């Protein structure tokens, strides 16, 4: 069963009077291939369910749970997103996930009210599809499970030349990209995600495009849309972009940084690209990153662990003081550790009868997870 | 700021239960005065019209609604064809506790009714009187019932874990036993006054605690999630004579009748009995459940025009239909009787599929009028029979003075029953501790009386425990704080072995009173192992963060092993 079922947009303007379809109200919808008595049953439940919440509570309401599905709803003027989800989902998780594709949509096309008041509905449309069909693409278990960033000499000089480049005119913050790997960035973590994941489908590969920034990244940048170029250069395998201003719409500077380094990127390139007994998971809040072990295929003992995470995860964002929390079940046990830097879980891939022992091996998991993590880089504190 | 709101499909209000401060905030709302439940029902009214809509169509119902910060939390859950509704905007109760609260409420409506209750078209007679001032009353008694739930749960321990304390004095039980033997039961058996009642169980209470219990060689024994609800509806009456009330209780729901007197202040003594004609409700659960099987197969299978009349099931069925209509002979049910047996039973032409459904379904509503007729408009607060006032006043006068003696004693060893230093010498470091026998239902947990920090961290170990329990986790092992949190649960014999651990199945609330879960637990691990015993424990504890993980699990065990030994 797919994580993400549905996503949908109405307009509460369109549709005021009784005697007007709900039909009309449809901007976008996924799947395209459902039916439309379905679309307009579900649009119609859901807005009058938000509204008759609303005003009992006077306030929205942002999670409307049901027996098979779950959906999040957050309110925008006068449309409303909804969003759909899986049982198994962590309820924060599916917040997160709308708040990025919002996000996305913002920075993408620019506040919702001009955007849908100015441009066609087909264009929007098949631009939503490509990039549906594009985050579908890139999803995985441990991105659903904590919604992460898709992510040395020679590093060194790869931020030199970025380095170079914030000192040149007109220079907020910049990245480099190397297939979806990055190589060095200085972007916020919530825009380095929207600058990664643009498809990268005047000199020779060069394009400009506007986008849209909000104020709190903004400031971020600097350190409620503000209309900012993006500077995308294609190379053979290597992307440099650069959000500089607004009337950079400075020139022959950034395109001497690229030409003086074309042939040294790509020779260093070509240079550099030419039975697990445990489980761990590490998660670091600040700048959240993720890095496990597990394998491509789901084996049942991995599909326990996925899991054994999912109500532990939830559970450290709820108790901030809570520190140690340990399970156990007939088949396997699973320990953590949480830090308000970073966090930490570990299960052992190797049954208690009675009263536990206090010999127990799983009792014993908090010795093992600190000095067997010390192989792969991992810094236990 | 707190709101329990039962509707049925057409907005329609059944009860309601609302404190001070959403009285308050409607009444600004509407105000810029109807009834509040007119004001209920037209504020609600589009969430119970928009729920049933998407059963209709897409088999789905809402559950739960959550508003940013958890401001306001929605609980909607449907019980047959009733909406219950549950609202809060204090942040003192969760979505969890909001979900038992209507679970007990539903317990509680089955307990007060019987199987009157599967019916829906009764239950909304039954709960909305013609008459004005039988609805206030019943509705006052209610809303007193949730309101003494509600400050039981948040001051007692023994409805916190739900479980059955008892003090221990085996000089004092015994001579309870014999006081009670002689000069309760075998007084009201022996008068020739009694009225036909037979005196089956009689107990006497303390405060929220259990001291003497007896039963009759002719009485069945009580399960102990019947015991919470008697514990409850006799606090309700005397917080820590009025007359008998008819309750329903799992021998079904086989009818009862309850007298509570009074000894003391903080003392009471409890009796039931019987009547007469109690058998005929096995009859008529049997002929409930009969139709239903005849309901089943007649819609799932194909055409009845043939293949039910050599189902065995029909014939058995028939066996103990025909037997009922002539042993009583109503001419109400005689007629449609026939009618439904010409229709099942004629070899030229049987009913049709479409047509028997509904014969079947009358059949069905007539059964529990006659239940409804017997049972419930028969009870002792509409004028019934019950004990006569002189009899009630020798048996409260007669066992005071076997307890004169022992008044002061008991409330001080009731407030002191286990003593935390007699334990602290053997087990360094412990604070508080809570052993929870699952296959009787009794709890063995010393008095708690700096106080109230440990009291409140009591209650955050047994919601967690009961939520990852539901999941299939046996253990849990937390620290929170400067103090280190425990969660066991194993399986033994009646000899003492150890047994083997299983897989729980992964999900009803977890709990005692309303319902069971423990119960289906051990069935479950029976059907694997036939010919051993089964026996489920549970420990609480509770540890400074000082001792280690190590040292803490060597403490746990020696503690059950020693109240073990203790106990048995």
């Amino acid at each position: 069963a797919s994580w993400w079922n549905y996503f949908f947009l109405y307009d509460g303007s369109k549709v005021k009077e009784e005697g007007d379809p709900t039909r009309a109200g449809i901007c976008y919808f996924y799947p395209s291939q459902t039916l439309l008595d379905q679309q307009e049953l579900l649009c119609g439940q859901i807005a009058g369910v938000v509204r008759c919440v609303s005003d009992i509570s006077d306030s929205p309401p942002t999670l409307v749970r049901l027996r098979k599905l779950k959906f999040a709803i957050k309110v925008d003027g006068d449309y409303l997103w909804v969003l759909g989800c899986a049982v198994e989902l962590p309820d924060v998780s599916c917040k997160r996930f709308l708040d990025q594709l919002v996000g996305f949509f913002n920075f993408y096309n620019g506040p919702v009210s001009l955007a849908y008041e100015n441009c066609s509905q087909e264009e929007l449309s098949t631009e939503w599809d490509t990039f549906i069909e594009q985050i579908l693409k890139n999803t995985s278990d441990l991105h659903k499970i904590f919604n992460s960033l898709w992510n040395p000499l020679l590093l060194l000089k790869a931020a030199r030349i970025l380095q170079t480049c914030q000192r040149s005119p007109h220079i907020l913050a910049g990245c480099i990209l190397y297939k979806g790997l990055i190589v060095s960035t200085q972007l916020p973590p919530s825009l380095t995600a929207k600058v990664l994941l643009h498809r990268t489908a005047l000199p020779p590969n060069v394009q400009i495009i506007p986008v849209f920034v909000t104020k709190e990244e903004a400031i971020s940048l600097h350190e409620g849309l503000v209309r900012m170029n993006l500077y995308t250069h294609c190379v053979k395998g290597l992307v440099l972009s650069l959000l500089a201003e607004e009337p950079l719409l400075d020139s022959a500077a950034i395109e001497e940084v690229y030409h003086s380094s074309l042939a040294s990127l790509n020779g260093l390139e070509v240079h550099l690209k030419e039975s697990s007994t445990y489980n761990f998971t590490h998660y670091d809040r600040i700048q959240s990153l993720l890095m496990a072990n597990l394998p491509q295929v789901a084996t049942p003992q991995d599909r326990r662990f996925l899991q054994a995470v999912s109500l532990m995860h939830s559970e450290f964002a709820q108790l901030p003081a809570l520190y140690e929390m340990t399970v156990r079940n007939a088949s396997t046990a699973v320990y953590a550790c949480c830090n308000p830097i970073q966090e930490t879980y570990f299960q052992q891939l190797a049954r208690s009868s009675g009263f536990p022992n206090p010999q127990d091996g799983a009792f014993s998991l908090s010795g093992k997870a600190k000095q067997k993590l010390l192989k792969h880089g991992v810094n236990l504190l | 700021m707190k709101c329990v709101l039962v509707a049925t499909e057409g907005a329609e209000v059944l009860f309601y239960w609302t404190d001070q401060e959403f009285e308050e905030s409607l009444r600004l709302k509407f105000g810029q005065l109807p009834a509040l439940e007119d004001q209920l029902s037209t504020l609600l009214a589009p969430v119970i019209i928009s729920s049933m809509t998407m059963l209709e169509k897409l088999s789905d119902t809402y559950t739960c609604f959550s508003t940013e910060n958890g401001n306001f939390l929605y609980v909607l859950h449907l019980f047959g064809e009733c909406l219950f509704i549950a609202i809060n905007g204090d942040h003192t109760e969760s979505e969890g506790d909001l979900r038992r609260k209507l679970y007990v409420l539903k317990y509680l409506f089955e307990v007060h009714f019987g199987l009157v209750t599967v019916d829906g078209h009764l239950i909304r007679k039954e709960l909305r009187p013609p008459d004005l001032a039988q609805r206030v009353q019943l509705w006052e008694h209610f809303q007193s019932l949730l309101w003494t739930y509600s400050r039981l749960r948040e001051q007692e321990q023994c409805f916190a874990v739900e479980a059955l304390e008892r003090l221990i004095h085996p000089q004092l039980c015994e001579l309870c036993i014999e006081a009670l033997e002689r000069h309760v039961i075998q007084a009201v058996n022996t008068s020739p006054e009694r009225g036909g009642e037979e005196a089956l169980h009689a107990f006497l209470l303390v405060h929220s605690k259990l001291l003497a219990f007896y039963s009759s060689h002719s009485a069945s024994s009580l399960r102990p999630a019947d015991l919470l609800a008697l514990i409850l509806l006799v606090q309700d009456l005397y917080p820590s004579p009025s007359g008998p009330r008819r309750i329903f209780l799992d021998a079904p729901l086989v009818p009862h009748t309850m007298y509570c007197l009074p000894l003391w202040q903080g003392i009471n003594l409890v009796l039931l009995t019987r009547s007469p004609s109690a058998p005929l409700a096995l009859v008529l659960s049997q002929l409930m459940d009969g139709f239903s099987m005849l309901e089943k197969k007649l819609k799932e299978g194909p055409e009845p025009g043939a293949s039910l009349r050599s189902q065995p099931l029909v014939g058995d069925l028939r066996q103990r239909m025909d037997k009922f209509v002539k042993n009583r002979g109503a001419q109400e049910i005689q007629s449609t009787w026939l009618e439904f047996k010409a229709k099942a039973f004629s070899k030229s032409e049987p009913g049709s599929s479409w047509e028997l459904l509904q014969a079947c379904g009358k059949l069905k509503r007539q059964l529990c009028a006659i239940y409804r007729l017997n049972f419930l408009t028969t009870a002792p607060s509409r004028g019934g029979p019950h004990l006569p006032q002189h009899l009630q006043d020798q048996v409260q006068r007669l066992m005071r003075e076997k307890l004169t003696d022992w008044k002061d004693f008991l409330l001080v060893k009731s407030r002191r029953n286990i003593t935390m230093v007699s334990y602290l010498e053997d087990f360094p470091g412990l604070v508080h501790f809570i052993y929870v026998d699952r296959t009787t239902g009794q709890m063995v947990a010393p008095s708690l009386n700096l106080a109230a920090f440990v009291k409140t961290k009591v209650w955050s170990l047994i919601q967690l425990a009961r939520r990852y329990l539901q999941k299939g986790y046996t253990t849990l092992l937390f620290q929170e704080g400067d103090f280190y949190c425990s969660y066991f649960l194993w399986f033994e014999n009646d000899m003492g072995y150890k047994l083997q651990m299983i897989e729980v199945p992964v999900l009803v609330p977890i709990g005692m009173l309303g319902g069971d879960y423990y119960r289906k637990l051990l069935r479950y691990y029976s059907k694997n192992r036939p010919t051993e015993a089964v026996r489920c424990y549970e420990l609480l504890a509770l540890h400074l963060s000082v001792i280690p993980t190590d040292l803490l699990v060597q403490q746990a065990g020696q503690l059950a092993r020693r109240l073990w030994e203790a106990s048995r």
